[PDB]
């Protein structure tokens, strides 16, 4: 499939960027977590990061940390995180499904094997945190077999000779980092991202979505702006259901309201 | 790409999120760099001999081989100031940091031995020394926490996952993802991503060079075997170094069994794990069939690294070391055995050496062999939990 | 009569029962004997070296001069095998018990160190050895009673008199006067009845020996002053001995202070007592105006001998040695000071020499002055105490 | 004054040992201590030792050690024991009375002066427990000034050495001690002393009384059987006190009952 490449170029007919929320599968539950990502697409999200749930998130903060101790609290594991995964896609056909995973629950059961069941299932995108470019080969190799989209994070300490390598290497969209750090909504990036954008279109390089500290309507537009084509919100996202634990109606009218805004201005 | 070989056979890497890349390859251009420079040689040498205390004696065990063909000596790694090898590594780790500009050090610590270290050579060096410690962990290691602040350094608990050393090495690794332009991070054992298993390798590799001249020295011979505990694998792999190349000398690395490999409740990944990616590197680890990285135990805290060095298992695969795991009970009996024979305390971590060296004496008593067990630790630390255990049995 | 004199001046003496006497005379004449014999040398030297983990580091302390013209060095008896300078006299003994056939060994302890350094030597070295402590010691000492028994040697409480250092030293005594021929009484420190003052000092003589070298070697001259902490005198008269005979080395023994020598709770009887025959000898102690035999106050409770070693009250007098004291809070400042600048954690006893070298250095810090404290332990046994203190305060 | 002098030549001509009891002067109190002397006395003592409390007793088994902490609580001080010892001697003018001390005591306020008080109340002799023939040159010579004997303690190891200089330095009597070890009545000696015994007499000692675990009365009788002029039992007569201290009249009893026995054997 070509879901990334169709939504890009729908989104620049409409002069739009695009607006791609985070949640950890699973949390707090998996049919509350199926609802949660339903609302995410009603209210306008137009594409998907998902976390499958894992011990050890060093590259999160302290937000997406709870969210992966809420999915372990009710027993999510990865089996029951690709059943969700099927479910999602055969509700919804078109939308980019991207997944965030950590390097062993990738090669736990193989490589290949992992990226077999992500295109059985029809996910689009991977982004393994703990994977650099210097280590990506196996991945991305399994990755383009399956006809999943390998992802790669540009960071703000980039230099030429990584920017030509992502550009290479990755597909779907590149992942444009805000700032150095973890994740987490209470941290903004405040480094110019002008030039990154600039040279990754100049190697062709997968559309870039910022992400890392994007919590409000203002950064998703100062993002298309500066030339990205869209902007990822995740922390901002899960506080909303660490907020709202108590009333799942409640949580599911407040995500309506932030994604809706967050749409809004990318536009 | 790099200036040394990340792995050891499939073994090892550097699998950090891409924004930490920069931070490891400017900390192997610097540590390639320090060891051919004589100054930063002599600077580590003179804090070695003159602050730690090296060169540690190589002690005969008479009392505890009569009656056998068995020559044991022990290295003592337990004189070291600090108690523990871990001193040998942090004061050159220290050096480095201040060679690449830096003036903040980040340490992950379990037992909090590695926390005390690297509070010890801070304090020397001018470094400001902050330490992660799992909730867990802070709560039943009071002393050590006391220890870290009287030198100075802060202590952050870590509250997350496990509460535990993973969780610490984690948040460790997380601050350093924003923060490495300015701070450090001391690892505390030879493993994590490139350059960290080949760093803290030649930054204990002393141990076993002074225990081969003090060996030709009393004995005019090499030895059958050297033996050492393995939590993570730095005094394991500080011992058996200088031996790799000397392929009559066994190496034997002991890896914690606790309760019994087939209780599932012990700490030997190396021959009862199963390969995976995490904490940087590819190696064996405690994980679940899922996937999900898990705790390792032993009666001994400072043997709580849930996988071990990538060198180790590379070590273990082609066959130039053999690796064996010895009981909580098998530990505690050897801690008596030389306290009551030798008059010496050996921690709880160097006891499980000591014990797979007793084993091969008395299985074989009349086997003629010449063995050092490294004591990579004095044991006054443990003393509590040693007779807490005894009460309870009576 | 004897081989070699048993006063320093008007000091020192054999004052115990007429049937002790012969015990004296036999560990004399055998003493004599040893230090002829290059045998009982090499066995002594081998002992040190390779198990005790001599020559100890001279470590120079920049740090804490800093912004001063003061040059202070610590001898590092802390990294000494079982963490004190006791060690090194418990194994000459232990080898001259043997060289006079003897089996039993019978010491006396307060704190703990002694007997825990008594019973390493005597497990070592094939010897049953029974170890009397006041019993509101063993009360407070949990933990070197422990190691103790995990080291073989039988711990006997006294609770008699005050139930402290003092009764249990009269305790042994009485046990030897009815076991002299098969026990021998390893005494504690640099007192007690001839030969005692004289065979410790010069079982504990290489602290000062190596510290002439490693100065000159470092710094090309000898110290200005050489200052010890001085409980009993062992350690000050190991670290004074070898400079007695350069008289441009100062001495400098500091007694505890404990709250104050105006408050009458001290243990300083060198400078503030009166001189008596007690212990079986004539010296200063600590005693009530009638002649009762009273203990010494201190938060570091080594330095809780009653009396002090009468070559100190000697050297005193002639004026070759000067003594001081230093307070409770005065010691845990330096404590505090040594933790944070140079990542060593010493004993509160050692912390009372180490108070009084800051003293010097502060109070007349443009004085050009190479300073040798002789940190005569570790401190990890004072972590609870000064923990205590600290959170008592805030 | 005389008094040994007087008493041994007495004894020799009945053909009798002495039998010397030995307490803790103020145990278990000053009234009790002097009642208890009295009915020594009258039940059949020739002389009397006495230990002035000390804090530290090292040649001392637990019955004295005990002695000495029950005459401390009973704030019994040497001043105190001085003041007894004149009481004691102006009402028995010719029993022969000999102190315990330790050298602390002598020694505290000055040697000569601690001499000078003994003659002074009428003390005949001083053992200093802690002071051996080697260290007893200045004790001895006060000791001479004031008229007062000083003991001398003959132990079993002895050499000819020891018991020439016994013999020259003491007077009054030789301490001839029956074994090695510290006072108590459950150690008894078993070494024949008819060796030194006969020795001492060779070189003109003052008259031999045994001392160390006498508590019956064959022990006295065997005494002077070997050659000795008599014996001293000390823990014995203390335990008497030790054990009925909640019984001032029983205990008055049982020390008469037992001095009269001891005394009945050296005839
Ligand atoms: O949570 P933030 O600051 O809004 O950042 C967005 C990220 O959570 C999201 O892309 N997922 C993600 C991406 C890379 C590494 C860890 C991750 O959890
Ligand atoms: O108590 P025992 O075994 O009967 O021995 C008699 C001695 O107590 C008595 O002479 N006094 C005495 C003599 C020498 C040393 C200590 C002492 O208390
Ligand atoms: C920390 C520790 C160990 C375990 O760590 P390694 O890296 O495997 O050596 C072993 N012994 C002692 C005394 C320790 O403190
Ligand atoms: C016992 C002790 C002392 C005091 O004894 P000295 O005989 O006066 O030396 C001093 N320092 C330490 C560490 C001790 O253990
Ligand atoms: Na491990
Ligand atoms: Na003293």
């Amino acid at each position: 499939m070509e879901r990334y490449e169709n939504l890009f170029a729908q989104l620049n007919d409409r002069r739009e960027g695009a607006f791609v929320p985070f949640v950890t599968l699973g949390d707090p539950g998996i049919e509350q977590s199926l609802k949660i990502i339903d609302t995410l697409i009603d209210a306008g999200a137009d594409a998907l990061e998902l976390g499958v749930p894992f011990s050890d998130p060093l590259a999160d903060g302290p937000t997406i940390q709870n969210a992966n101790l809420r999915a372990f609290a009710a027993g999510v594991t990865p089996a029951q995180c690709f059943e969700m995964l099927a479910l999602i896609r055969e509700k919804h056909p078109t939308i980019p499904i991207g997944l965030l995973m950590y390097a062993n629950l990738v090669f736990n059961n193989g490589i290949d094997a992992f990226y077999a069941r992500c295109e059985q299932v029809g996910v689009d995108s991977v982004l393994v945190a703990d994977v650099p470019v210097e280590e990506s080969a196996p991945f991305r190799q399994a990755a383009l077999r399956h006809n999943i989209a390998p992802i790669f994070i540009c960071p703000p300490n980039a230099d030429d000779d990584l920017l030509r390598q992502v550009a290479s290497y990755g597909r779907g969209y590149t992942y444009l980092l805000s700032r150095s750090g973890v994740t987490g909504a209470e941290n903004r990036g405040a480094l110019p991202l002008h030039h990154l954008i600039e040279k990754l279109k100049e190697y062709h390089a997968a559309p870039a979505l910022q992400g890392f500290g994007i919590s409000s309507p203002e950064q998703v537009s100062a993002a298309v702006r500066a030339g990205a084509a869209g902007a990822i919100s995740g922390s901002a996202i899960v506080k909303i259901i660490e907020k709202n634990l108590a009333s799942p109606k409640q949580m599911l009218a407040e995500l309506r309201s932030f994604v809706s805004a967050m749409k809004a201005a990318s536009r | 790409t790099t200036l040394l070989n990340p792995y050891f056979g499939e073994f090892g890497g550097m699998y950090v999120p891409q924004i930490l890349m920069p931070a490891l390859n400017q900390l192997e251009e610097a540590f390639v760099s320090a060891q051919k420079d004589p100054e930063f040689q002599a600077q580590f040498a003179d804090l070695l001999k003159n602050y730690a205390g090296r060169p540690t004696a190589l002690t005969k065990c008479q009392n505890i081989t009569a009656g056998t063909r068995t020559t044991l000596y022990l290295k003592r790694e337990d004189l070291l100031h600090g108690g523990a090898h871990k001193t040998n590594q942090v004061l050159g780790q220290a050096l480095l940091a201040k060679r690449m500009g830096k003036s903040e050090i980040i340490a992950e610590t379990g037992a909090g031995q590695h926390g005390v270290a690297s509070a010890l050579a801070s304090a020397l060096l001018g470094l400001k020394c902050r330490i992660y410690m799992g909730a867990k962990d802070v709560e039943r290691q009071s002393p050590n926490v006391f220890r870290m602040r009287l030198m100075g350094a802060e202590v952050i608990p870590v509250h997350s996952g496990s509460a535990t050393l993973k969780d610490a090495c984690n948040e460790a690794l997380r601050d350093w993802s924003g923060s490495y332009e300015t701070a450090h991070y001391m690892l505390g054992t030879a493993a994590g991503p490139h350059p960290y298993p080949t760093i803290v390798r030649e930054f204990q590799r002393m141990i076993g060079e002074e225990t081969k001249a003090q060996i030709l020295d009393k004995e005019g011979r090499l030895p059958d075997a050297v033996i050492a505990c393995v939590g993570g694998g730095s005094n394991a792999i500080g011992m058996f170094a200088d031996f790799i190349n000397d392929t009559s000398v066994g190496l034997i690395g002991v890896e914690p069994g606790g309760h019994g490999i087939e209780t599932g409740e012990h700490g030997a990944p190396l021959k009862h794990g199963r390969v995976g990616i995490y904490f940087g590197m590819k190696a064996p680890m405690m994980q679940t069939a899922d996937g999900q990285i898990e705790e390792s135990y032993s009666i001994s805290a400072g043997l709580d690294f849930p996988s071990v060095g990538p060198q180790h298992a590379y070590l273990n695969s082609i066959g130039r070391a053999d690796y064996v795991s010895i009981t909580d009970d098998e530990a505690l009996e050897a801690f008596k055995t030389l306290c009551r024979h030798e008059g010496i305390i050996p921690a709880l971590e160097s006891s499980h050496a000591l014990a797979h060296a007793l084993k091969m004496m008395r299985e074989q008593p009349e086997k003629e062999q010449l063995l050092v067990v490294n004591l990579s630790g004095r044991g006054d630390k443990d003393i509590f939990t040693v007779h807490d255990i005894l009460k309870a049995r009576g």
